[PDB]
């Protein structure tokens, strides 16, 4: 799917961080 | 004793997805029955003909244009009906029951559904007692 | 109640898509809607690939949610057949729908089986006399093969099957089973309650007596009821042909309500379509559902099917698919109902395997070519007799217009079930009698009589007795007109005293019509 | 072969991944782990351009985006499943999917906690007494023993009473609908005696 829960994931919900703050570690060298 | 007796019944709720070719696809409803009246909130009713895994298709009884997507749609809980009775006699009504000549609303009359199966072999008897029609071409 | 029990998972009209968890049934098997209005029987038609079936009802599937639990029965829909169905009605899931209490079942069948195989196939041409001229000289019935009545809507198609009902099934000594396929209610209770004056269907303790099944799938009932209740009557008819191993007579009226019907649900089933709207798998529906309704060498089946046609064209591919299945074809057309001509078979357009010299003789062979070298060489002549009219042919072509016009009158006949709506009695002849007829108009016998001699007549007697009383009709002026009316003394009594005994109804006060309808 | 089952069926081929992605977590017993890594993945499309490139772009290879989501996924001690699901959804170029994977792992999860998000309006603010008359007489509508959570709003059009908004239905026990309803009883009683 519906519109109107979908429109609550624009919203940051994470509650953790030890992903988010990973990835930009890895991301670049990766897409480079 | 009506008011001792009184449940204000939970309405079931449902978005428009998608309207336009007289059909509106409605997200929601997951308790409707197949061929159940809807009742759009603009006062037009619908009749809930395809039932989807992910939606609704809802042919509208009425003009579609005042139909929007993110319209709420209640249903009414019932198979689609019309006023029947002795109530009707002399009126002029729509093709849903709701009468069209302004003599106010249908008194002494009760709801039954439009979709009836035909009744059966055992139900029948044979034709016998005529019916005139005053044209005498046919009744000849 | 976990597996064995599936959810409805989507409602498109008649096709019901419904979700199991585990363990799906298998294609053809039934499934059972719980906690609907009537008994609401599914059939799974496919596997849709994520743990959905989807099937057809039987019944109507207004108020299906989708949440409803459907438990599988494990097995097709499986109807009761045997004995103790003879004289009873049932519906397309075998269900009673006479009154008269639940069905003595000798065995209870699946509907669904395959065609009995190659080696089971009987090859044995004997002729079923009918009475009706038409039929018995230019497309014969053969004792055991499947017959067709094709026309559509009001050509006569439930008159002649009706007639062939009162023909043969009074004098066959066999079962009969009437499987009313997308026909008339109206139709059907007439049929039940002429078989209860007939003692066909006996009621209550000599029931076993009775002669005929009647299982009614009309046109009242949603597109998965006339789609498979063909297949109940075919049930009924393949149990006695099998178990009990005898003859039995099949009718089924309209066999394209079946065709129809699946062409209904096809559209809902999510595929291409056919050619004229019809469903991609027509032909190999109706040979499944054909091939089952055959003579085998363990018993006989004589299968008569009225074949609708649609807006009386003939390459539609509903009767163009069925004609490759009958073994006698009888084309009833339109126009020559519109003459007349009752029953409207068309002569040149019916056919049979029967009308061989080695199989119905050498003279009625003969018969039946020349009246179709006649009604042909007639036919090649409308044109020019349409738009120069009739006085410019030669002698021989205006012979054969004279002779074609009186077969066509002498194949006309007033049918025994007809003469409640016409007034003249019904005639069967008798095979021999229309041959030596017909051979009576062939070869010349009979150029002295008239055209309307031959109209609506039994045999070659009865065109010469209604040609006396055709032209004793012409001199038929009496002389003072015979009154004996001209003051009758005391047996013809006056207005007012014919008025003293007409009795006071009473008139009751405005229609009574509230009063009632607040009685509820 | 033999997995939980979900707690409610759910749509297709979007919904069937998160079905899936619920079945398998729910043998680990990582329901609130994965739901907690899909999150994160979520904020993460929102960060960075060259990571949603993979997921709507067209012309980036298959297999260069297959191996960049590896490539990135080597470490972190994020779940196997989800480091698994990814490499399903990168092979298959699904990765535009996630953000409804989520809304449908998102209902799993409301429903394997039996929770139910709903709305209540009334005319004046509650008492905590008000609050628990109100919680047992809306406990009424769940069909189960579900942890109902409420949200206060205020309507003064509404004479005194609550609605209920559960997102799926909505109950009117309020004295506005009463009275509204109650006159029409009324004239339509009166139309008839
Ligand atoms: N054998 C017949 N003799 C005379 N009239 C007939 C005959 N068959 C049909 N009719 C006429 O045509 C109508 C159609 O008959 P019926 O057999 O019910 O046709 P169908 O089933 O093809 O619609 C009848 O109501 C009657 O008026
Ligand atoms: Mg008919």
């Amino acid at each position: 799917a519906d519109a109107k829960a979908l429109d609550e994931l624009r919203k940051p919900k994470f509650s953790s961080k030890y992903l988010i703050q990973h990835v930009s570690q890895k991301l670049i060298p990766a897409v480079k | 004793e009506w008011e001792k007796s009184y449940q204000p019944p939970v309405i079931h709720l449902g978005r428009v997805l998608s309207v336009g070719d007289g059909i509106a696809r409605v997200y929601g409803l997951k308790s409707v029955q197949a061929g159940e009246l809807v009742c759009f909130d603009s006062g037009v009713k619908g009749m809930a003909l395809n039932l989807q895994a992910d939606h609704v298709g809802v042919v509208v009884f009425g003009n579609d244009s005042v139909i929007h997507q993110g319209d709420l749609v209640y249903r009414t809980g019932q198979i689609v009906n019309v006023p029947i009775g002795p109530g009707t006699l002399g009126r002029v009504t729509d093709g849903l029951g709701q009468p069209i000549d302004g003599k106010g609303p249908l008194t002494n009359v009760r709801s039954s559904l439009v979709e009836v199966k035909a009744p059966g072999i055992i139900a029948r008897q044979s034709v016998r007692e005529p019916l005139f029609t005053g044209v005498k071409a046919v009744d000849a | 109640p976990a597996i064995d029990a599936g959810y409805v998972s989507q409602v498109i009209g008649p096709v019901v898509d419904v979700r199991f968890d585990g363990e799906l049934p298998s294609i053809l098997s039934s499934l059972e809607v719980e906690g609907h209005s009537v008994r609401l029987v599914l059939e799974v038609a496919q596997h849709m690939g994520d743990n959905t079936v989807r099937c057809i009802a039987m019944d109507s599937t207004d108020g299906l949610v989708r949440g409803q639990k459907v438990v599988d029965t494990g097995s097709p829909i499986k109807v009761p057949v045997g004995r103790g169905t003879l004289g009873r009605i049932m519906n397309v899931i075998g269900e009673p729908v006479d009154e008269q209490g639940p069905i003595d079942a000798a065995d209870i069948w699946s509907i669904h089986r395959e065609a009995p195989e190659f080696t089971e196939q009987s090859t044995e041409q004997e002729i079923l006399v009918t009475g009706i001229k038409v039929v018995d000289l230019l497309a014969p019935y053969q004792r055991g093969g499947k017959i067709g009545l094709f026309g559509g809507a009001g050509v006569g198609k439930t008159v002649l099957i009706m007639e062939l009902i009162n023909n043969v099934a009074k004098a066959h000594g066999g079962f009969s089973v009437f499987a009313g396929v997308g026909e008339r209610t109206r139709e059907g209770n007439d049929l039940y309650r002429e078989m209860i004056e007939s003692g066909v269907i006996k009621l209550g303790a000599e029931r076993g007596n009775s002669k005929c099944t009647l299982v009614y799938g009309q046109m009242n009932e949603p597109p998965g009821a006339r789609a498979r209740v063909a297949l109940t009557g075919l049930t009924v008819a393949e149990y006695f042909r099998d178990i009990e191993g005898q003859d039995v007579l099949l009718f089924v009226d309209n066999i394209f309500r079946f065709t129809q019907a699946n062409s209904e649900v096809s559209a809902l089933l999510g595929r291409i379509p056919s050619a004229v709207g019809y469903q991609p798998t027509l032909a190999t529906d109706l040979g499944g559902l054909q091939e089952r309704i055959t003579t085998t060498t363990k018993g006989s089946i004589t299968s008569v099917q009225a074949v609708y046609v649609p807006a009386d064209d003939l390459t539609d591919p509903a009767p163009a698919t069925t004609f490759a299945h009958l073994d006698a074809t009888t084309v009833l057309s339109r126009s020559i109902a519109e003459l007349g001509i009752y029953p409207a078979v068309d002569p040149l357009d019916s056919t049979s395997r029967m009308l061989n010299p080695n199989v119905i003789g050498a003279e009625h062979y003969n018969v039946a070519r020349g009246v179709q070298k006649v009604l042909q060489d007639y036919k090649n002549l409308q044109d020019i007799i349409a738009i120069l009219g009739m006085d410019e042919l030669s002698e021989e072509d205006k012979l054969t217009v004279a002779r074609a016009r009186k077969i066509q009158r002498f194949l006309s006949q007033p049918f025994q079930v007809a003469e409640v709506f016409t007034g003249t009695p019904g005639k069967y002849v008798d095979l021999a009698d229309t041959i030596s007829g017909f051979q009576g108009v062939l070869t010349g016998k009979y150029d002295d009589l008239p055209e309307m001699a031959f109209y609506m007549v039994g045999d070659i007697k009865e065109v010469k007795e209604k040609a006396d009383k055709m032209a004793k009709d012409i001199a038929s002026r009496k002389e003072a007109d015979n009154k004996k009316v001209s003051e009758e003394l005391k047996d013809i009594p006056s207005l007012d005293k014919l008025v003293s005994e007409i009795k006071e109804v009473v008139i009751e006060e405005d229609d009574g019509l509230e009063e009632d309808f607040k009685a509820e | 072969l033999k997995l939980p089952t979900a707690p409610l069926q759910l749509s297709g081929t979007s919904a069937q991944i998160a079905t899936l992605l619920w079945q398998v977590a729910a043998k680990e017993n990582q329901l609130d782990k994965v739901q907690d890594e899909l999150y994160q993945f979520i904020e993460l499309f929102k960060q960075h351009s060259e990571l949603r490139r993979l997921a709507t772009d067209p012309f980036v290879p298959t297999l260069v985006r297959t191996k960049i989501i590896s490539s990135v996924l080597k470490d972190s001690g994020a779940s196997e499943i989800t480091k698994k699901l990814f490499e399903a959804l990168a092979d298959e170029g699904a990765l535009s999917a996630l953000l409804e994977v989520t809304v449908n792992y998102e209902e799993l999860m409301l429903a394997h906690k039996k929770e139910v998000y709903c709305t209540v309006i009334t005319a004046e603010p509650l008492d905590k007494l008000e609050r628990v008359e109100l919680t047992k007489k809306a406990e009424k509508f769940v069909d189960a023993g579900f942890k109902l959570v409420m949200q206060e709003k205020i309507d003064k059009k509404l004479l005194g009473g609550f609605v209920i908004e559960f997102s799926d239905r909505r109950v009117d026990m309020s004295t506005a609908k009463k009275v509204e309803e109650f006159n029409n009883f009324v004239n339509k009683l009166v139309l008839s005696i």
